[PDB]
RNA sequence: CCAUGAUAAGGAUUAUAAAUUGAAAGUGUUAAUAUCAUAAUCAAAAUUUAUUAUUUAUAUUAAAUAUGUAUGUGUAGAUAAAAUAAGA
């Protein structure tokens, strides 16, 4: 899922401080 | 002459115009493509 | 205190390695936890490490889950995050053990071991009978009433 | 068998922080803890609360929650070598990395004046032995 | 390689604790299902063309790559070297400690790169300067990339000139084969 | 789609600055930028790739050198052996 | 544990109906780890 | 640093012919025109007795080709170990000028020869006997005294 | 005060009966033959004075053979010249105290020939127990470096002219009064290749390493076996067994007889609050320096067998390379070579026969070469610095033709402070000046990159550094540090030599994977080798990734980038040295710790002090 | 003086889910050595002769003669070992 991997990633790059459970969320349910 | 209008400036293969990052990630694979 | 001889130093995450043996073995948790109760202080790094440590226990039997299914991207990167954290709480907890033993050992009058520093009234490591004339570390030659420490009566 | 001078990694630094970091092992007894009963009962009996006072500071300074590591930072390991085991390099690197990880050096524990810390009290003052100071 | 808890049993690997709960838990989950139910029946009750056009105070920087090297060159719109070349020799990374393969590799590239980049601009506002032509104090130099190579240090020269892109600005990225 | 710029800068005195108009004598770099907002996919990734999110914690003992310095000793132990 | 099993095993014997929870538990589930035995090798 | 000549040894055994030798001290003149240091050894030559007539050969045919090619050089003292006979040829390079073909005497090599036939006879009838172990290879080597094959 | 106490102990009118050196019994053994000991050797195995003594006593009958040895108290506690440093720290003088108590363990119990230690003025000693020995010949090593060449010159000249010293006042006598005409024979032995024997002259020499390195081809080395067949022989001369020392004093149950001498400390020395002398911080090398002659014979052999060689270059190149700084390979005879307990003889010798031994290798000639290359540049260093002589110490170098470029020295007692204390922003230096703190020794590229940053990179004078390796470097040869110093800062510019390479080459080169800088700071272990030798360009996030602060650990470089005072502010940049440091914060009564003006700030005893000097520490109580 | 056997090193893989407290260690060969079935001149009491896994700081020789020399900040290189009632 290439925007739920798009979603995960920007997440990643752009919150350090805190993740975003529910973009994984998505993620591993989308996958 | 390599300022303004150069000597490879008609040699030039490949041309784009403005990251750059993705533009040599791009002609990198083009070349691995056409080699 | 009754143990006097010279010893040897250890990294903290050895010691927070060794898990329910010596770290998280329970009557020396108990004891720390006295030794802040009678203080009047809260125990709130050693309440962190008790429950990590009571965690990891009880799962420790458990296999693993596939790693596979886990996604290095993300998964391996988060597991880390909460190890390198449940470590440094660890590495807190373990700190603040040895600062109030030294600080209860100054207020009791406790000689500690050699090369012990008591903040306070040593400042450079107390070391006393010890098989080697000269302190460790610093070269100063040793007496042999090796240091009052403390005042004398009682 | 050869007699070396070296300072080995085991020395201590008494410098850096109130407890010497990689600090000898204590032994904590239960005649230990009676002692310390019977002295702070003597000490609440005679009135003299600095020293509580300054174990509450050392406690509020200390013991502060740690904060979340971003993602990526990790401490490092040692390489897998194919020269058999490297224990004793391994031993040497470990030691020398947590001796530099002083506790002063300690970034993930919030300490300092500018933080605020929301469960401990501040002052001396604020604690019940100023009962009277805090009436009506 | 084998099971450290294999004469463990699977039941106490791990063993599931308070099984008294679970009756407890249902009983209150149909309690509250009810409930729930209940406030529901309540609420329902209620040279031209593509070719660029250059301009005279771009500086054309030129990244070679090469198979064990790299080198940064710039040069002014009139031809003139604004500074030297800066190599992988000339920096000191070929020397070893690496190896020959690490020669000419992406790191090496973006390093060398930034330092010819940082050197360059103090020499480039001097250079400016001498005709009086003043930079100003919003640094937002223009240049045109033209990279050559085909190599890994490429793509480490490419980031380093990404880098940094408050004071240079990329207005055209060619490549030469 | 001089005095007065010790008394200003109290925190300088113990530091050096350097000069914009020419190069000095010690080269010293700038912080580089990064992107706050990627565009698309391929530019977060490529930056975390730079930022060092991928690389293995294990710190180097040996040199990548020593291998191909033992390659060449052996080719050179192979060919005085001939 | 052997103590915790005997008393498991004592009320599973007493009151029948306790061997379903405690058998869930895991707590009859005896483990036939044993320690090493003795040998001049090591 | 300057390039310093490499230290050259050319292999010689008991039983080389003497086209072979011939061609070998021709490679040794060489190789002291060019400036290496060389060192000829002796590898199968049996007994000490036998290995000393032809490393005087060896040494005669290096002399004259070495004439022939204008190679002076020095020939150190001949060392011979159980296994081999070797010396070591110096030529004029650096620190040390030598301007002629300085070759050891027949009375020095014949002094030298005895000196080595006593070192090895001493040590394989008296060493033997205590280098190895008692209940076994004491034994067996009391055996090779007695058969004669020690040696 | 120690000093004063001695001179009144030994320097008196009346020489009291307990610092009298006792008479002998025999009559012959009335007269001996004297040798003198310095800081330049402290050998019995390769020592031309000790062999011409022996060789003379043994000429003149049983003529016995006494050593004397008197340290140099002021070069143990007097300050620097510029910036007030420490001269020989308490690092250095422990060693030089264990060195030369293993030399007298040598002369004593192996060699049965009584050393007397004495401390003060060694041209008020020496001719004075000259005098009271009656020794006829006095055997010493010729020193040709300032405050060593002129006591040395003044040695000789009371001694020819049999001169009684008296320190109340500045006085000298004669030797009518004692309560044979001595000579003096001053011995080369410093450099490899003894003076006399060299191919071309000092003063008709062409200034070049490569132009010595091929003169040195030429030239031959003398033999170490001649000297040890005299030191041998001196042993079946007879000796007085009155002044060796017995069981009580070996054991330590009761100090040294007065006349003999007592070893001085510390303290006695002059170096006050050493809790201020401490570094904490992680020593990452593991090799060490046992102080003596056997131990230091024992490390050749050592290096040589366990494959050190490669050291020098590395199998099959035939080309030098960058050096392993992190490995413990290196032959770390520096120490052992500058303060004489280890004779260039026998180590050329040593590597000679490990050469030869293993000949059959076809490359142990070039390694052998680079050792003989390297031991040639320190004569080399030593003769430049004979030609140089005074002028080698002063500001802008020997020559300042070669410099047009150099600026006017601007000098900043915080930045020197902070060189110093390796509190800067570049890891290689911050890595060789923990190194040469910690151990006392740091490698040549090191050595290079703390002195070109110093000098060039931060625009300070070159003097201040010299000086702190001095302080500091366990090796330190005067001709050699500085002649190094003025040659790295780009004072002496000699075309045909080695080239000047900045720290950041020196980085890129000889530290490109970042072993040793991560091994010397751990803390910066996560930093990715693309990223390190330039830790200030991470980002926030970079930098919270990889567990580096800025300001919090390892400080912003002391040369910040262009700009960075608009984009930066207190907060960030921290200081290490104001009122409320940790540095102030030392001493046990506040002082400081060790740096700019330490020698002031904590020496006991101080003579001689200068307008720049109190300045200095005027600046600094007010700051 | 019997050359022939053992040993050292030493590995293999099926058990779904429910139930049950259960249903769970296996060796070639290459090596060295040796006291056995096989080929005569010489080891076991008069032992120095150098043969891996040891007790480190409150109290230290009484029953067959039962150890006086290595304190040195526990600081190298190599080598071995284990996932076994423990808690990677
Ligand atoms: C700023 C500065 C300051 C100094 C020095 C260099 C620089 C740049 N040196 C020289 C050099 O730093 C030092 O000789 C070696 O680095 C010592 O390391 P090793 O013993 O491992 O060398 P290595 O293993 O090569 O030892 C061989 C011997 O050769 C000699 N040698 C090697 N390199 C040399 C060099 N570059 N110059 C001179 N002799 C050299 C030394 O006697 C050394 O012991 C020096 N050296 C010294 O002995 N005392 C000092 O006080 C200083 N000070």
């Amino acid at each position: 899922c290439q925007s739920e991997t798009m979603a995960l990633r920007l997440c990643m790059a752009k919150a350090g401080k805190e993740t975003c459970e529910r973009e994984s969320r998505a993620l591993d349910s989308c996958l | 002459a390599h300022g303004g209008i150069s000597h490879f400036y008609g040699r030039t293969p490949m041309v784009e115009e403005v990251p750059i990052t993705l533009v040599d990630r791009r002609i990198m694979h083009y070349v691995h493509h056409s080699r | 205190n009754t143990f006097l001889t010279s010893s040897v130093a250890t990294p903290p995450i050895s010691v927070i390695r060794t898990g329910p043996k010596w770290w998280a073995h329970p009557e020396r948790m108990v004891r720390q936890k006295l030794m802040y109760f009678t203080l009047g202080v809260d125990q709130l790094p050693l309440r962190r490490t008790a429950v990590i440590q009571r965690d990891l226990q009880r799962f420790h039997m458990c296999k693993p889950p596939p790693r596979v299914g886990d996604s290095t991207g993300y998964k391996r990167s988060r597991a880390a995050q909460l190890n390198t954290w449940y470590r440094r709480i660890q590495y807190q907890e373990y700190h603040m053990q040895h600062l109030f033993t030294r600080h209860v050992w100054g207020l009791l009058r406790v000689y500690p071991g050699n090369t012990t520093k008591i903040q306070g009234k040593a400042d450079d490591g107390y070391v006393g009978y010890d098989s080697v004339p000269f302190h460790r570390y610093n070269r100063a030659p040793l007496p042999f009433p090796a240091r009052e420490l403390y005042e004398r009566r009682k | 068998n050869k007699m070396r001078s070296k300072p080995s990694d085991n020395v201590a630094w008494y410098d850096k922080g109130p407890v010497e970091w990689l600090p000898r092992p204590v032994r904590l007894t239960y005649d230990h803890l009676d002692q310390l009963q019977q002295w702070t009962m003597r000490a609440t009996l005679d009135g003299r609360t600095e020293e509580f006072n300054r174990i509450r500071d050392l406690h509020r300074e200390w013991s502060q929650h740690p904060l979340m590591p971003v993602l990526g930072d990790v401490e490092p390991k040692f390489p897998l070598n194919l020269f058999k085991q490297n224990h004793r390099a391994k031993k040497r690197f470990l030691v020398r990395w947590h001796k530099a990880n002083t506790p002063a050096n300690w970034l993930w524990m919030p300490r300092g004046p500018t933080v605020v810390t929301p469960l401990h009290r501040t002052n001396p003052t604020q604690y019940p032995e100023n009962w009277k100071q805090m009436v009506q | 390689f084998p099971d450290k808890y294999r004469r463990v049993p699977m039941l106490l690997k791990p063993q599931q604790g308070g099984q008294q709960y679970f009756n407890h838990f249902l009983i209150r989950s149909t309690n509250d299902r009810l409930t729930q139910q209940d406030v529901d029946n309540a609420s329902g009750q209620a040279m031209w063309g593509e070719m660029p056009r250059y301009t005279s105070d771009m500086v054309f920087l030129y990244l070679v790559s090469r198979r064990r090297n790299t080198y940064a060159v710039a040069y002014t719109y009139e031809g003139k070297r604004i500074l030297n070349t800066y190599t992988a020799g000339n920096r000191g990374l070929k020397g070893g400690d690496r190896g020959f393969r690490s020669e000419g590799s992406t790191d090496n590239g973006h390093q060398v790169t930034s330092m010819y980049l940082n050197d360059l601009l103090p020499k480039l506002r001097e250079m400016r300067a001498s005709e009086g032509r003043p930079m100003g104090r919003g640094e937002k130099v223009e240049l045109v990339v033209r990279v050559m190579g085909f190599y890994n240090g490429r793509q480490g020269a490419v980031r380093a000139v990404q880098d940094r892109a408050n004071e240079f600005h990329v207005r055209y990225f060619e490549d030469i084969t | 789609v001089r005095h007065l710029y010790r008394q200003t800068n109290p925190h300088m005195d113990e530091y050096l600055a350097s000069s914009n108009s020419r190069v000095d004598t010690l080269p010293v770099e700038r912080p580089l930028s990064h992107a706050v907002t990627f565009n698309s996919d391929a530019e977060a990734e490529d930056q975390l790739k730079w930022e060092g999110f991928y690389a293995e914690p294990y710190v180097d003992q040996a040199p990548t050198s020593d291998i191909d310095d033992m390659a060449h000793t052996f080719m050179l132990t192979n060919r005085w052996h001939r | 544990f052997a103590l915790r099993m005997a008393v498991a095993n004592a009320l599973v014997k007493l009151i029948p109906l306790t061997r379903i929870p405690l058998k869930k538990s895991g707590l009859l589930s005896v483990d036939r780890r044993r320690e090493r035995g003795q040998f001049p090798g090591y | 640093r300057p390039p310093t000549k490499e230290g050259i040894e050319v292999p010689f055994r008991g039983g080389t012919h003497p086209h072979a030798v011939r061609f070998k001290s021709i490679g040794i003149a060489k190789h002291l025109l060019l400036g290496h240091v060389v060192r000829i050894n002796l590898t199968d030559f049996g007994t000490v007795r036998e290995g000393f007539p032809v490393f005087g050969s060896i040494l005669d045919e290096v002399a004259r080709q070495a004439l022939q090619l204008h190679a002076y050089h020095t020939a150190g003292v001949v060392r011979a170990n159980y296994n081999e006979v070797y010396c070591y040829l110096y030529p004029s390079t650096g620190r040390s000028p030598k301007s002629t073909v300085l070759h050891p005497t027949q009375e020095q090599l014949a002094t030298v020869r005895d000196r080595c036939l006593l070192e090895r006879e001493r040590e394989v009838y008296f060493d033997g006997l205590y280098d190895k172990k008692t209940p076994r290879e004491r034994l067996t080597y009391m055996r090779k005294l007695q058969d004669g094959t020690a040696w | 005060n120690y000093l004063s106490e001695q001179d009144a102990l030994y320097l008196s009118p009346t020489t009291p009966e307990e610092a009298r050196v006792p008479s002998a019994l025999c009559p012959q053994l009335s007269a001996c033959v004297m040798v003198v000991f310095a800081a330049n050797d402290m050998r019995v195995h390769d020592n031309y004075a000790l062999a011409l003594a022996a060789t003379r006593a043994e000429a003149a009958g049983g003529l016995p053979v006494i050593a004397v040895t008197v340290v140099d108290y002021r070069m143990f506690a007097q300050p620097s010249a510029v910036g007030g440093f420490f001269r020989q720290s308490p690092m250095r003088a422990r060693f030089f105290l264990e060195t030369l108590a293993a030399l007298r363990y040598k002369l004593e119990r192996e060699l049965r020939i009584p050393l007397l230690v004495r401390c003060g003025r060694p041209e008020d000693h020496i001719p004075r127990l000259v005098v009271e020995c009656g020794a006829i010949d006095v055997f010493l090593t010729t020193q040709y470096a300032p405050h060593e060449k002129e006591v040395h010159n003044d040695i000789v000249e009371a001694i020819n002219q049999r001169r009684w010293v008296s320190r109340d006042p500045t006085a000298g006598y004669k030797a009518i009064e004692h309560d044979a005409a001595p000579v003096a024979h001053s011995v080369w032995q410093t450099t490899l290749v003894h003076i006399d024997d060299l191919p071309v002259p000092v003063a008709s020499m062409v200034e070049g390493e490569r132009w010595y390195h091929d003169d040195v081809t030429t030239a031959n080395i003398r033999p170490t076996a001649a000297f040890d067949r005299c030191i041998n022989r001196l042993s079946d001369l007879p000796a007085r067994g009155d002044l060796l020392p017995t069981t009580g004093e070996l054991s330590g149950l009761e100090p040294p007889p007065l006349y003999r001498g007592r070893a001085p400390t510390l303290v006695e020395l002059g170096y006050g609050s050493p809790e201020a002398f401490i570094e904490e911080e992680v020593i990452a090398t593991q090799s060490s320096h046992p102080p003596g002659e056997d131990a230091a014979i024992e490390r050749v052999l050592d290096w040589l067998m366990d494959g050190g060689m490669t050291s020098m270059l590395r199998y099959g190149r035939d080309r030098r390379t960058n050096t392993k700084m992190y490995s413990q390979r290196l032959s770390r005879l520096s120490p052992y070579l500058s303060c004489g307990a280890l004779s260039p003889r026998r180590f050329y010798e040593e590597l000679r026969r490990f050469t030869s031994e293993h000949l059959r290798d076809n490359f142990v000639q070039q390694q052998y070469r680079e050792a003989l290359l390297r031991l040639s540049r320190r004569d080399y260093w030593h003769w430049m610095g004979l030609r140089y002589g005074p002028l080698l110490f002063y500001e802008y170098g020997p020559r300042p033709e070669h410099t047009d470029d150099i600026a006017d020295w601007r000098h900043d007692p915080k930045i020197v402070q902070k060189w110093c204390a390796g509190l800067t922003g570049i890891p290689f230096a911050d890595a060789a000046m923990r190194e040469l703190t910690l151990t006392g020794f740091v490698a040549d590229e090191g050595r290079q990159g703390l002195i070109w940053l110093l000098s060039r990179g931060y625009g300070q004078d070159w003097r201040l550094g010299a000086e702190w390796l001095e302080r500091c470097s366990i090796d330190y040869d005067p001709f050699v540090c500085y002649g190094n110093c003025a040659y790295y800062s780009e004072l002496v510019r000699d075309d045909f030599g080695e080239t000047v390479r900045n720290i950041h080459w020196l980085a890129h080169h000889h530290d490109q994977t970042g072993i040793y800088v991560k091994k010397w700071l751990p803390q910066l272990s996560k930093i990715p080798p693309v990223y390190i030798h330039r830790p200030h360009v991470l980002t926030e996030r970079m930098q919270a990734m990889h567990g580096v602060q800025l300001g919090k650990n390892y400080p912003y470089p002391l040369k910040l980038w262009d700009g960075a005072q608009y984009t930066l502010s207190s907060e960030h940049l921290t200081t290490y040295f104001s009122e409320g440091s940790q540095w102030h914060r030392k001493a046990k009564n506040g002082a400081g710790g060790s740096g700019y003006a330490e020698a002031l700030r904590h020496g006991t005893v101080i003579l001689e002090p200068h307008q720049l000097q109190s300045s200095a520490f005027g600046e600094l109580e007010h700051g």
